[PDB]
RNA sequence: GGAUAACUGGCUUGUGGCUGCCAAGCGCUCCUAGCGACGUAGCUUUUUGAUCCUUCGAUGUCGGCUCUUCCUAUCAUUGGGACGCAGAAGUCUCAAAGUGUCGGAUUGUUCACCCGCUAAUAGGGAACGUGAGCUGGGUUUAGACCGUCGUGAGACAGGUUAGUUUUACCCUACUGAUGAAUUUUAUUAUAUAUAUACAUAUAGUAUUGUGACAGUAAUCCAACUUGGUACGAGAGGAUUAGUUGGUUCAGACAAUUGGUACAGCAAUUGGUUGACAAACCAGUGUUGCGAAGCUAAGUCUGUUGGAUAAUGGCUGAACGCCUCUUAAGCCAGAAACCAUGCUGAUUAAACAAUACUAUCUUUUUUGUUUGCUAAUGUAAAAGAGAAAUUAUAUAUGUACCGGUACAUA
RNA sequence: ACGACUUUUUUGCCUCAGGGUGCUGUAAACAUGAAAGUAAACUUUACGAUCUGUUGAGGCUUAUCCCUAGUGGUAAAGUGU
């Protein structure tokens, strides 16, 4: 796998509250953390779709909550630019959480999954219903 | 004490003081250097910023994500009516720097060139540039063998035709275009070859070079820290504003230290943009000058009701990759790159499949006159 | 010759102008302008107003 | 009242912090790969003292924010050396300050203590960086509260709640903006294969430029391919490049998306002009769209030579052998250094070339013993005289073919 | 900011106007039009938010939009050397 992702627009700072989008039980995810973000005093750390989260999980199945658990941006409510030359949006945002490697917690994505994450993640693509 | 976060300054230290520029025109701050093997040829060339589109292009690179998948790009379009030459320079190399030894002029000059040496050519007699014209041909060859013998360093004076701009101002733009490739005798018989010519723009630059742009930035008055400089404003709580400045500090020493960003100029900044990549040499001579293969209707670079601030593209024209420093309307100078480019961008030949031409006095929703026509039809 | 409508209308739309929505329900909506992008956000009724194609062409003015 | 505390500074550096030397042990065996007791020598002011020299006719007393600069005692990044360095890790370390050093939870808080990312989340200086920059939460005015202590008034480097943070229009500084003036001053050439400073240079506009000098910038990560290879007993598992992407910082730009409205069309509430259209009024009445101009959360673009350091070597003595040279002679070699590049250059009271021009220019003679309307100045005259050239532990001619020969100082 | 800068001053330029490009969203007006009902004749005549037609209409679109040598204009005559 080649985890190349290009520019997708900023998006979801850290406390962001988003759709969990799977039979895993989780129904929605806080998100706390960024992995491999930048370091910068004017920052605060921003999430994307081609980009790897940290959350914790306020609504969902009693095993989940509470605890540290990471995930991947499935769906987003911000534009970007594709380079089919036009900028395309969903309504939402969401991810599905994952363990650190990218194993899915789900496995299946109740709503669609945006192309450019989809085949970013094999297990996403696999459990995907369909591919934006 | 040391700081409790580490962070880099805003903004760069290297272009204060950072004031008015001195001179309208894109100076060139140095030439590439010369090459000897190389045939003897021009090495810039002044055009004007008529505006911006974006353009379709088919790509390269197995193994990129976005891969060979046709892509749209930004683009500026560069309006490059013939310049005209109207003298040689020759310049010799000091210790304390090159040195002008004489220049050579043309017999016949135009007018506009004339007119750039008068304050007001409305009201004068016009004197300027009537004698010295009709010089004799002895006078021009003892010069030219005296520049032969111990110049090492050869320039042409080239001027624009502003006639043929769009533009109110009729004052030519004058420039001096250090000629690259051969040896001094050869630069010599070239552009006495050349002499009294007009020269396109295809003449010194191919489709697909990379070029580099020389300009005075957008002017927008004597601004604050916050919009020169980039710092964080002031918490809300701030007594005197937000947008007060940076704390200067150092009770010794005793003095402000420069580094310290402050208010002044924004913008008028002479800036040098490097590697721009040529996507299409344009040709007032085609009838289908921003057609292309894919769509065959005639097109030229004008948008539906040209250009805002600009209208017509008169002349011939320069589609240029990306930004370009200044406003529309100001000349910008295109010069070759100091060292020959190897990198793969450089490489690349360009296969555009489409030209935008809706209108940009709108917001663009229609594409030609003739498809506006057929659109709607009937009318009063 | 042509790539795709204008998704108001019949006629072409050029790349690097169009924006895409995609809905709740999985559906891609293409719009051209900003001005149709307000009406579909405001989700109302376009084809009730006087302008549209979809209007002309349902009062038999096309 | 600085004849005397609390503050910087200062001396000192006990104490704090950092580096040493030694060699009894530890380190499987082994003093020194890594360590290092029992000792002994320094360095620093990044701690706190000791102190009371300075200031008591007022140097605003903590912290945070913002914002910049400097150091190195290097945490990571580059090049390396050593290893108890199999690989992979990793450790000690040298040239190194080029570049970076974060998001939060809890705190009045330095400090602290966690969680998360990360390339590492190094340590410090700048009047304990930064109150005519802010903030005023804490210590530290007067109200009030509880506890202890005090007969009491009251006390409490005990806890707690509440409590006005004054002035720049001066000079400089720095940031940007103009701008004359400049012969004790200049000149790197000028003139037709030969001349020439004991010589040239008015000025006024304008264009082309020169470029001393001053400034300077780009940066890191990930993935894959190399390669499931080398190495390894296996488990595992790469120094390296190559390719594609992204981050951070920078410089622009606005086509195009978004943001933006007292350009502008439409809608509508209350009131007013008989209705009607037309309108007006409500400090922008209020909605919807909103070109344009700005702008980012948007878009583009962001060099390579030289001389080197550490270090590895080479030839090679001192010393018959040997030796990288702390003899001569050399060589390769880094994010360091200087150019290149790029910015400024009334930072050089700097300058060149070109174009056109101001009743005006040239030679000789006499003079220069309403504010003005003939008019004088020299920091150097007194023979102001003076053409090799590498050297200089040897040169220069001339003849031969950089070398040989022969002369000359 | 103001200086300063970019300019042009009759093969131009300004000014309006026309045309282009747009932006808004279908004007006033009239209908021997329709319309929830209303009242007044024994299916017609009065009244009626509204909607449709004539009608992608009407408006607005250079000020720092575009084109047009299309209209009418295009002065002071001052000052330093």
């Amino acid at each position: 796998t080649l985890k190349n992702k290009m520019r997708i627009t900023l998006s979801l700072p850290v406390g962001a509250l988003i759709n969990c989008c799977d039979n895993s039980g989780g129904k929605n995810l806080y998100i706390i953390a960024v992995q491999g973000f930048g370091s910068c005093l004017n920052r605060l750390p921003a999430a994307s779709l081609g980009d790897m989260v940290l959350a914790t999980v306020k609504k969902g199945k009693p095993d989940l909550r509470k605890k540290v658990l990471n995930a991947i941006i499935c769906r987003q409510s911000k534009a970007w630019r594709r380079h089919e030359g036009y900028y395309i949006y969903f309504e939402d945002n969401a991810g599905v959480i994952v363990n650190p490697k990218g194993e899915m917690k789900g496995s299946a994505i109740t709503g669609p999954v945006a192309r450019e994450c989809a085949e970013l993640w094999p297990k996403l693509s696999s459990a995907a219903s369909a591919i934006v | 004490s040391h700081r409790k976060f580490e962070r880099p300054r805003h903004g760069s230290l290297g272009f204060l003081p950072r004031k008015r520029c001195k001179r309208l025109r894109g100076k060139i701050r140095s030439f590439p250097k010369d090459d000897k093997e190389k045939p003897p040829h021009f090495t810039a060339f002044m055009g004007y910023k008529a505006g911006m589109t974006h353009i379709v292009r088919e790509v390269d690179k197995p193994g990129s994500k976005l891969h060979k998948k046709e892509i749209v790009e930004a683009c500026t379009i560069i309006e490059c009516a013939p310049m005209v030459v109207v003298g040689i320079v020759g310049y010799r190399e000091t210790p304390k720097g090159l040195r002008i030894l004489s220049t050579v002029w043309a017999n016949h000059v135009s007018d506009e060139f004339r007119r750039r040496y008068y304050k007001n050519w409305y009201k004068s007699e016009k004197k300027a540039f009537t004698k010295s014209l009709n010089v004799p041909e002895a006078t021009k060859n003892c010069l030219l063998k005296r520049i032969e013998k111990y110049c090492t360093v050869l320039r042409a004076i080239c001027h624009t035709q502003p006639s043929k701009t769009p533009l109110r101002m009729k004052k030519a733009h004058i420039m001096e275009v250090q000629i690259n490739g051969g040896s001094m005798k050869e630069k010599l018989e070239f552009v006495k070859e050349m002499l009294e010519k007009n020269l396109p723009v295809s003449t010194v630059f191919n489709p697909n070079e990379m070029i580099d742009v020389i300009s005075v930035t957008k002017g927008h008055g004597t601004k604050g820290v916050v919009s020169r400089y980039g710092v964080k404003r002031l918490p809300r709580k701030t007594h005197r504003g937000l947008r007060k400045v940076a704390c200067i500090g150092a009770w010794h020493p005793a003095r402000v230290q420069f580094q310290i960003p402050r208010h002044g100029q924004k913008g008028y900044f002479h800036r040098t943009e490097r590697n721009k990549k040529i996507y299409r040499i344009g040709l007032k001579t085609d009838k289908n000058s921003a057609s292309t293969d894919a769509d065959i209707t005639e097109k030229k670079i004008t948008p539906m009701g040209g250009f805002p601030h600009y209208g017509v593209v008169n002349e011939d024209f320069l589609l240029l990759k990306g930004c370009v420093a200044g406003t529309k309307k100001r000349p910008i100078t295109l010069r070759k790159n100091i060292v020959p480019q190897v990198s793969r961008d450089a490489l690349a030949q360009v296969s555009l499949k489409f030209i935008d031409t809706s209108s940009k006095i709108g917001h663009g929703r229609f594409q030609t006159s003739e498809e506006k026509v057929k659109y709607y039809g009937p009318l009063k | 010759v042509k790539t795709e409508a204008c998704s108001f209308s019949e006629y072409r739309i050029y790349p690097g102008r169009g924006q895409k929505y995609i809905a709740r329900d999985g559906k891609v909506y293409f719009y051209l302008s900003s001005k149709f992008a307000s009406l579909a956000l405001q989700k109302k009724k376009a084809a009730k107003l006087r302008w549209t194609q979809t209007w002309r062409r349902n009062n038999k003015k096309t």
